[PDB]
C-alpha cells in the first residue's frame, strides 16, 4: 500500500477523469506543466499516491487514458492540463464502441485491451508499493461500460491481491436518450458486483436534479454535472492524498465500508453544493447538508433505508470539538437510520486544506441499503425491453447470447434482494 | 471468463461468415434457376415455330402431290 494507478475509459470516463486531475493538481499545487508551486508541505507528504516524480523534480499523474475513438482524448490533450499526462499513457482506437457494451467488452475493446495493460504494467513497475486501481467511466456507453469492466477483470487476473475501486456513472433518461443504456448498465453492474472492492455510484439523475432544483440551472450542461463529480472525487479521495488516521488507504477504507463483499456500492454526498460561478458554512450546516437527500450523488432517499457504514470527511479550518459534536448529534438524533448490529459505523476525518474557492466543505460516503432504489430503476428499464427482447440484435450481432442478459438481470435482482435483507435485519 | 470472451468473438465471426455464405448460395441458386427457365422458355417458343415450318413443308408437298 502507497501508489494508486488511475485509468479513465470512454467519453464520460475521460471527461470526469480529466476534471479530477485538474482539481487535485491545483490542490497539491502542481501547474499544467507538472512543476510544484505551493505554499504548504502538506501538499507533497502524500503526493506519490497519485503522482510519479520525474527527473528535474516534475510531477507526472499516474494516469492511463483509454478510448475506442480519438475524440475526447484529443480535446483532453488540447485541454489546460493535457500536458501534465504522460503521452505514452494515451491508449486509443479509431473504430468507436457505438454505445454497445458487446463492442467494448468482446469485439472492438478486445483489439485494444492488451496495449492498455502494457501501460498498466509499466506504471505498476515504477511503484514501491502499489495499493490498487482507480477507474472513471460511465455504465451507459460502450467503451467505459464494456471495455472498462473487461479492463477491471483483466487487471484483477494480473493483480489479484490489489484493491479495485471505481467511480461509475449511472444512466438517466433526463441526461441521455440512448435506448440501450439500461442493457449496458445492467451488464456493467454484474461485472462491478464480482470484480470491484469499492464503487462510488455517481448518478446522472441526481447530478441533473441538483443542477436544476438546487443550483437553479435551467439548461445544465455536462460540465455542470462534472463540476459536482470533480468536487465529489476530490472529497472521497482526500484521506488517501493528505496525512491522516482514518481511511488513509484503499484497503483500510474497504474494511471500514464493506460488511458484505457484494454490498460495496457507495452513495456519495457533498456540502456546499455549488455551480461554477463569499458566505462560509458553519460546522452544523455542513453536517445537516452532507446527510440530506438533496446533497446525495445517487438518486436514492437515505430515509428509505438504513446505513450499514458511513465515512464523513470535513475539509478546512474548523472546530474538531464541534465537528465531533455535530457528527454525534446527527447519529443520536436519527439512530433508527443506522443498523444497530454494526456498532459505531460512522467514522469521521478532518483535513486542514479545503477545496478551491471554499473556506469549508464536507464529503459524505455512505453504504446505505437505499442504493437498491437506483438498481431497481435500471432493472425496471432493462426488464421492460428484455421481456420483448427489443434492441438485442445489436448485442447478438456481436456474438452475445440472451443467457448473459438473463444472468446479469438475475445478479442485479439478487443484489437488490441482499440490500433488502440487511434493511429488515435486527439485532 | 477469458475463454467465453474468445468464444463470443468467434461466434460473431462464424455468424457473419455463415451470412455471406448463405447469401452467395441463395444467389448462385437463383441465377441458375432463372438461366435454365429463360432458356427452356425460348426453346419451347422456337419448337412451336419450327413445327409451323415443318407443317408448311407438309402443305407445299400436299400441293405438289396433285400434280
Ligand atoms: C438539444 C439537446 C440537448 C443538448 C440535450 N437534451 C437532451 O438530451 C433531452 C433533455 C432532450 C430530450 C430528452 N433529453 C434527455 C441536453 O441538454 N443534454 C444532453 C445535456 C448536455 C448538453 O447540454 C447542453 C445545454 O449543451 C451538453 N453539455 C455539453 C458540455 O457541457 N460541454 C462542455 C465540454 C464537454 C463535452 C462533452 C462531454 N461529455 C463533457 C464535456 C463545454 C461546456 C462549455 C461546459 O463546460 O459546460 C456538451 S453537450 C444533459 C446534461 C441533460
Ligand atoms: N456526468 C456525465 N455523464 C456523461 C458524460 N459523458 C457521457 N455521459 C453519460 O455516459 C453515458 C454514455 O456513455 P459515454 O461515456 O459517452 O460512452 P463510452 O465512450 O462508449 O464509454 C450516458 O449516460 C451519458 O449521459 C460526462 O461528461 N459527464
Ligand atoms: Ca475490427
Ligand atoms: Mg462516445
Ligand atoms: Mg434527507
Amino acid at each position: 500500500m502507497r501508489e494508486i494507478v488511475h485509468i479513465q475509459a470512454g467519453q464520460c470516463g475521460n471527461q470526469i477523469g480529466a476534471k479530477f486531475w485538474e482539481v487535485i493538481s491545483d490542490e497539491h499545487g502542481i501547474d499544467p506543466t507538472g512543476s510544484y508551486h505551493g505554499d504548504s508541505d502538506l501538499q507533497l507528504e502524500r503526493i506519490n499516491v497519485y503522482y510519479n516524480e520525474a527527473t528535474g523534480n516534475k510531477y507526472v499523474p499516474r494516469a492511463i487514458l483509454v478510448d475506442l475513438e480519438p475524440g475526447t482524448m484529443d480535446s483532453v490533450r488540447s485541454g489546460p492540463f493535457g500536458q501534465i499526462f504522460r503521452p505514452d499513457n494515451f491508449v486509443f482506437g479509431q473504430s468507436g464502441a457505438g454505445n454497445n457494451w458487446a463492442k467494448g467488452h468482446y469485439t472492438e475493446g478486445a483489439e485494444l485491451v492488451d496495449s492498455v495493460l502494457d501501460v498498466v504494467r509499466k506504471e505498476s513497475e515504477s511503484c514501491d508499493c502499489l495499493q490498487g486501481f482507480q477507474l472513471t467511466h460511465s455504465l451507459g456507453g460502450g467503451t467505459g461500460s464494456g471495455m472498462g469492466t473487461l479492463l477491471i477483470s483483466k487487471i484483477r487476473e494480473e493483480y489479484p491481491d490489489r484493491i479495485m475501486n471505481t467511480f461509475s456513472v449511472m444512466p438517466s433518461p433526463k441526461v441521455s436518450d440512448t435506448v440501450v443504456e439500461p442493457y449496458n448498465a445492467t451488464l456493467s453492474v454484474h461485472q462491478l458486483v464480482e470484480n470491484t472492492d469499492e464503487t462510488y455510484s455517481i448518478d446522472n439523475e441526481a447530478l441533473y436534479d441538483i443542477c436544476f432544483r438546487t443550483l437553479k440551472l435551467t439548461t445544465p450542461t455536462y460540465g455542470d454535472l462534472n463540476h459536482l463529480v470533480s468536487a465529489t472525487m476530490s472529497g472521497v479521495t482526500t484521506c488517501l492524498r493528505f496525512p491522516g488516521q482514518l481511511n488513509a488507504d484503499l484497503r483500510k477504507l474497504a474494511v471500514n465500508m464493506v460488511p458484505f463483499p457484494r454490498l460495496h456500492f457507495f452513495m456519495p454526498g457533498f456540502a456546499p453544493l455549488t455551480s461554477r460561478g463569499y458566505r462560509a458554512l458553519t460546522v452544523p450546516e455542513l453536517t445537516q447538508q452532507m446527510f440530506d437527500s438533496k446533497n446525495m450523488m445517487a438518486a436514492c432517499d437515505p430515509r428509505h433505508g438504513r446505513y450499514l457504514t458511513v465515512a464523513a470527511v470535513f475539509r478546512g479550518r474548523m472546530s474538531m470539538k464541534e465537528v465531533d459534536e455535530q457528527m454525534l448529534n446527527v447519529q443520536n438524533k436519527n439512530s433508527s437510520y443506522f443498523v444497530e448490529w454494526i456498532p459505531n459505523n460512522v467514522k469521521t476525518a478532518v483535513c486542514d486544506i479545503p477545496p478551491r474557492g471554499l473556506k469549508m466543505s464536507a464529503t459524505f460516503i455512505g453504504n446505505s441499503t437505499a442504493i437498491q432504489e437506483l438498481f431497481k430503476r435500471i432493472s425496471e428499464q432493462f426488464t421492460a425491453m428484455f421481456r420483448r427482447k427489443a434492441f438485442l440484435h445489436w448485442y447478438t450481432g456481436e456474438g452475445m447470447d440472451e443467457m448473459e442478459f438473463t444472468e446479469a438481470e438475475s445478479n442485479m435482482n439478487d443484489l437488490v434482494s441482499e440490500y433488502q435483507q440487511y434493511q429488515d435485519a435486527t439485532a | 471468463k477469458r475463454e467465453h470472451e474468445r468464444e463470443v468473438i468467434q461466434k460473431a465471426i462464424e455468424e457473419n461468415n455463415n451470412f455471406i455464405k448463405m447469401a452467395k448460395e441463395k444467389l448462385a441458386q437463383k441465377m441458375e434457376s432463372n438461366k435454365e427457365n429463360r432458356e427452356a422458355h425460348l426453346a419451347a417458343m422456337l419448337e412451336r415455330l419450327q413445327e409451323k415450318d415443318k407443317h408448311a413443308e407438309e402443305v407445299r408437298k400436299n400441293k405438289e402431290l396433285k400434280e
